[PDB]
């Protein structure tokens, strides 16, 4: 996974199934080590997107323009953004979104 | 059906 020091900046891509991209809110989770995993963004198939309180304007995210991916645009980060992060869609509660395959985010001190 | 996983990694 990615790795940076407090303050960078990293950009993250979702393929996710191509009949789940065209039709479904795709949402990115994380789980920090020890934490339970936890909603962090959602974007829809029209890219109208949400994002937890957490977030404060600092992770933006995006669909390619021709391809199943999503992409999550993390600035500003903290050592306490220090997790696996993950990505589903049609989850039937929070911690399914981390069941996936994640990356590894880690974020060092200054 | 249930949840669909994507996969993640660093773009």
């Amino acid at each position: 996974g990615g790795s940076v020091q407090a303050g960078g900046s990293l950009r993250l891509s979702c393929t996710i199934s191509d009949a789940i991209f065209s039709r479904y809110a795709v949402g990115w989770f994380r789980q920090a080590p020890g934490k339970e995993c936890e909603l962090v963004s959602t974007i829809t198939p029209d890219s109208t997107t949400t994002h937890s309180d957490f977030v404060k304007g600092r992770f933006t995210l995006s669909r390619d323009n021709a391809k199943n991916t999503v992409y999550l645009q993390m600035h500003s980060l903290k050592p306490d953004d220090t997790a696996v992060y993950y990505c589903a869609s049609r989850w039937r509660s929070v911690s399914e979104g981390c069941g996936g395959q994640g990356t590894q985010v880690t974020v060092s001190s200054a | 059906e249930g949840v669909v996983h994507g996969v993640a990694t660093v773009a």
